[PDB]
RNA sequence: AGAUCUUGGUGGUAGUAGCAAAUAUUCAAACGAGAACUUUGAAGGCCGAAGUGGAGAAGGGUUCCAUGUGAACAGCAGUUGAACAUGGGUCAGUCGGUCCUGAGAGAUGGGCGAGCGCCGUUCCGAAGGGACGGGCGAUGGCCUCCGUUGCCCUCGGCCGAUCGAAAGGGAGUCGGGUUCAGAUCCCCGAAUCCGGAGUGGCGGAGAUGGGCGCCGCGAGGCGUCCAGUGCGGUAACGCGACCGAUCCCGGAGAAGCCGGCGGGAGCCCCGGGGAGAGUUCUCUUUUCUUUGUGAAGGGCAGGGCGCCCUGGAAUGGGUUCGCCCCGAGAGAGGGGCCCGUGCCUUGGAAAGCGUCGCGGUUCCGGCGGCGUCCGGUGAGCUCUCGCUGGCCCUUGAAAAUCCGGGGGAGAGGGUGUAAAUCUCGCGCCGGGCCGUACCCAUAUCCGCAGCAGGUCUCCAAGGUGAACAGCCUCUGGCAUGUUGGAACAAUGUAGGUAAGGGAAGUCGGCAAGCCGGAUCCGUAACUUCGGGAUAAGGAUUGGCUCUAAGGGCUGGGUCGGUCGCGGCCGGCGCCUAGCAGCCGACUUAGAACUGGUGCGGACCAGGGGAAUCCGACUGUUUAAUUAAAACAAAGCAUCGCGAAGGCCCG
RNA sequence: AAGCCAGAGGAAACUCUGGUGGAGGUCCGUAGCGGUCCUGACGUGCAAAUCGGUCGUCCGACCUGGGUAUAGGGGCGAAAG
């Protein structure tokens, strides 16, 4: 059965810290504790080890990613920009 | 401990004697274990490679920038931060870059830097929510936290 | 304590050896002026220097 | 019941003060001071997390009095690297040297024209 | 302590130069011959009795033949 | 004569205050001049395993043990003492220190400083004094040939002395006995670690085979030539060794907290068999106690494996308490490895223990008989091992030390009962120095003291119960906390009860009282939607006799068609809505009967509601009059600074 | 609390119900740590700060041994001079 109406993962914090702060930290905690699909082995075992470190259980590959998500939108745009600048630098 | 950026342990070959040299690079986001990273003037633009700023294009962004031509990385080291290579002039061998503070700095074109943004993402987005979490944060850094007005 | 160093043990040994009464024949010596050992120490009354 | 005492002057439950219960021939329970749990080697590849097989798991100074066979496996890198990663390294070495031969032949046939 | 399996090993173990003595223990089910060497006490367990007596007379001379009964 | 004068002495107070925190003593006897207090016996109690028990660290330092004394001390007493006096007592390769580094401390170089010096610890140093390797040589000498020595070549970054842990890292000792007081140290018996062996201690391994000619009836011998730094398994990996330097790589040391399971032990519990006790007014085949196997080897269970081989899976399957796992190879079959603290065995029964006896050596590790057995249980408790998760803007030492691998410089012998070499078996020698008694606390420590205070840990039985709660008890311990006797006034201190009223008392419900556990119902406003909430409110609760429900192990044959009253194949048959027998915990629900309506019967154990103010919460704070609304906090906002810098010390 | 299983309802989006799970500077409450009130005891005390009952917290900004560092106009202070 559904146990909470809206708090979800931040029900562990009780009534404390303020509704807006709990709402703010809810999405970060969800993405922090999510298990992502490893882009090397294909399994859904890539999970956070510490802040910025994402380790896959199966292939034992460790990646430097974001603090709460596996990669940041900033880093994705940066990688695309670097690829474009490389292909423009050479010919 | 004490910093939010992950550190990359990278092993090189010693060019002059039979030995393996281990470095402690600051992990640019996107690098993984088992990846080859290339350091030098003739290195290619890839995330994690180290190469002088003067050889880099007019819009690239960099991770662990040197303040002086020859020391190790000094700028844009904290997690999620990066600098941008704005402009060059081959004469006087100078490169103008933009620092995380928004300031503009002229440095030597021989300064090396890591391509990409440093890992550790938007660490400051999450509210700490707890004096205990703040205590554990600063216990790994230094005695500064409980601040009396 | 039970764990002790050799210097400490030797110090305690000397203190034990000199914490004793005077001999009886001392009081018969000529011009004695000594009635009793006035440097007697009890382990519970006064504690040692160390 | 019979309650126990330590047999040494170390009176704290530290990591070096671990005991087990033994029933002597005199029909009494006593502490026997155990040795720490040893670990098998990890693979020198540094990737796969299991520890090596065929090697006795003891404390490091016990290995000085073990025979040679008890500390390795009859294979290249035996007792230092796991078999799976030894196979991977053999294949990797062979195939990369083959690739070097291929690229040398490729540039040799490419330079046949001015 | 070391348990000797067969009689042949026990003979040369008893004939070793460091063999101090041999003790003979008669139990209800077996007879134990215990030779005291430099490092180990070697025990041979004999289930029957005629072979035990044969060993008792075949023990080498010059060695103490202590009987534990 | 004065100075709250200085020092010393002495009064009244005054035989007064007082010797009242933690339930408790009594009887007889002994010694003795003398007994409320000492000792012994009997009885009644207490601590009640989170102890008033058994042992340590720090600290003390002889307080430990025996004997004696009765001056003083032990705020009464003492025949007693932690007092006094006289003697005695602490035994180590394997228990620690010692060794290593940690936070840190600290020389030298250098820098500063009037100067004693202090800054600094890799920084402004020519910072390696070592090395099996090769050469030059001295032949020192059993001058065969290997050990010496000086120089040269080659290699050589702990890049920094040194100190820093009796709780961290750190090889390897256990069982029994023994004293007045010591024992993992002594004795007995079983082991084990490290180091050494030049003249090499013994074996074993290396390693002792093929080819060709001959001889020889064959087998087997002769000569020559050629191998030979081991071997097995498809694999995981195995076998008793298994040449190898500088150098390189890796491992172990070497890692937080919490959760949930599972294995193993110890303890607890249950049913029997012994042995000894207790009860026996009646009953009780009864109640109580006791009923061993060390280290180190070998074998086997058991646990674990992110190890291997076959094979290829959707109608997806396997599987946990939860999970989780699989074409990057599931399920299934067969293997391999690790741990093995459990069992058996050597140790080992000769010892120990329990009983029943017999001798004496004033005080025997005396001698002897018998026994030391069979089982069952489990969300039990405690340790330990393992598996798998969760949390972290927290990611939870270092170094000694030891090992494996890569590479192949070299070394070894010419086919010999061979060589170099050996992490294999056995054998020989050694392990120095210091600590070691005892207390470890309502009396051995600090607090002026035998001070209700303070002072770091280990072990942990039965009943009730959710329980390491409280209450009672066994093992162990003690004598009521520096006195006793007789009374039972006031006033007190601590604890109860109180008709009728029910806060009228008081600044104020201060204090006390009410409520309280569990089961079944039932729960509002408000809310940040999580809470409020044990809201509020109500019912039940004993004893006894039953009734249901919740499991686990085995075995299901149709048969002589026959001889290994039994075994191989098969004509020979249909539990297939599952039966047959056996064993086993607790727990839940329901019913009847029943007692003077009493039943969480002691113990344990929320009074509740409606609002206002302040602080968000959790946290902290004036040790010794203020615990708060104060401080902190997350959150918010502002400021400085790109290192020739911001802030700060000097 | 998240995560997970099953059943049911849905055109979908998804929803409802019962289990499972075991989070939290979570609650009651031992030990521990603290010290609210009685303005209790004591107040020439047991004590130059203690005692009784009642209390606050009791998985964490938790309690604590030992080793180190900071020294007087200095230290250290979740702040009371
Ligand atoms: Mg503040
Ligand atoms: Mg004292
Ligand atoms: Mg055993
Ligand atoms: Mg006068
Ligand atoms: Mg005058
Ligand atoms: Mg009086
Ligand atoms: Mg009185
Ligand atoms: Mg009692
Ligand atoms: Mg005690
Ligand atoms: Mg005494
Ligand atoms: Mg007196
Ligand atoms: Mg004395
Ligand atoms: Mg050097
Ligand atoms: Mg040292
Ligand atoms: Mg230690
Ligand atoms: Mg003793
Ligand atoms: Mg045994
Ligand atoms: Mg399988
Ligand atoms: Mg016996
Ligand atoms: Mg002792
Ligand atoms: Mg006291
Ligand atoms: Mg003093
Ligand atoms: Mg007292
Ligand atoms: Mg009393
Ligand atoms: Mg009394
Ligand atoms: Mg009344
Ligand atoms: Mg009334
Ligand atoms: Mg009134
Ligand atoms: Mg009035
Ligand atoms: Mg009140
Ligand atoms: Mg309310
Ligand atoms: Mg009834
Ligand atoms: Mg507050
Ligand atoms: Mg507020
Ligand atoms: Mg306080
Ligand atoms: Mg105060
Ligand atoms: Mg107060
Ligand atoms: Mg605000
Ligand atoms: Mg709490
Ligand atoms: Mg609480
Ligand atoms: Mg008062
Ligand atoms: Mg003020
Ligand atoms: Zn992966
Ligand atoms: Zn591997």
């Amino acid at each position: 059965a559904k146990r909470t109406k809206k708090v979800g993962i931040v029900g562990k914090y009780g009534t404390r810290y303020g509704a807006s702060l709990r709402k703010m930290v809810k999405k970060i905690e969800i993405s922090q504790h999510a298990k992502y699909t490893c882009s090397f082995c294909g399994k859904t075992k890539m999970k956070r080890r510490a802040v910025g470190i994402w380790h896959c259980g199966s292939c034992m590959k460790t990646v430097a990613g974001g603090a709460w998500t596996y990669n940041t939108t900033s880093a994705v745009t940066v990688k695309s920009a670097i690829r474009r600048l490389k292909e423009l630098k050479d010919q | 401990p004490g910093r939010g950026a992950p550190l990359a342990k990278v092993v090189f070959r010693d060019p002059y004697r039979f030995k393996k040299r281990t470095e402690l690079f600051i992990a640019a986001e996107g690098i993984h274990t088992g990846q080859f990273v290339y350091c030098g003037k003739k290195a290619q633009l890839n995330i994690g490679n180290v190469l002088p700023v003067g050889t880099m294009p007019e819009g690239t962004i960099v991770c662990c920038l040197e303040e002086k031509p020859g020391d190790r990385g000094k700028l844009a080291r904290a997690s999620g931060n990066y600098a941008t290579v704005i402009s060059h002039n081959p004469e006087t061998k100078k490169t103008r870059v933009k620092l995380p503070s928004g300031s503009k700095k002229v440095i030597s074109s021989a300064n090396r830097a890591v391509v990409g943004v440093v890992a550790g993402g938007g660490r400051i987005d999450k509210p700490i929510l707890k004096a205990g979490r703040a205590y554990h944060k600063y216990k790994a850094k230094r005695n500064c936290w409980p601040r009396v007005r | 304590s039970s764990h002790k160093t050799f210097r400490i043990k030797r110090f305690l040994a000397k203190k034990q050896k000199q914490n004793r009464p005077i001999p009886q024949w001392i009081r018969m010596k000529t011009g004695n002026k000594i009635r009793y050992n006035s440097k007697r120490r009890h382990w519970r009354r006064t504690k040692l220097g160390l | 019941v019979q309650r126990l005492t330590y047999r040494r002057r170390l009176s704290y439950n530290t990591a070096s003060n671990k005991t087990r219960l033994s029933r002597t021939p005199g029909n009494r329970i006593v502490y026997l001071y155990t040795k720490k749990v040893g670990k098998a080697p990890k693979s020198a590849c540094g990737v796969c997390p299991g520890r090596l097989r065929g090697v006795r798991a003891v404390r490091p100074k016990v290995l000085m009095r073990l025979s040679k066979t008890k500390k390795h496996v009859s294979r290249a890198y035996g007792g230092s690297m796991c078999a799976k990663c030894v196979r991977d390294r053999i294949k990797r070495a062979f195939l990369i040297e083959e690739q070097k031969i291929v690229v040398k032949v490729l540039k040799a046939q490419a330079q046949s024209q001015k | 302590p070391r348990k000797i399996e067969e009689i042949k090993d026990f003979l040369l173990t008893a004939r070793r130069k460091d063999a101090k003595s041999v003790k003979i223990k008669k139990n209800k089910d077996n007879v134990k011959f215990k030779v005291r060497c430099s490092r180990y006490l070697y025990t041979l367990v004999i289930t029957d009795k005629e072979k035990a007596e044969k060993l008792k007379q075949s023990l080498p001379p010059g060695l103490a033949v202590k009987e534990l009964k």
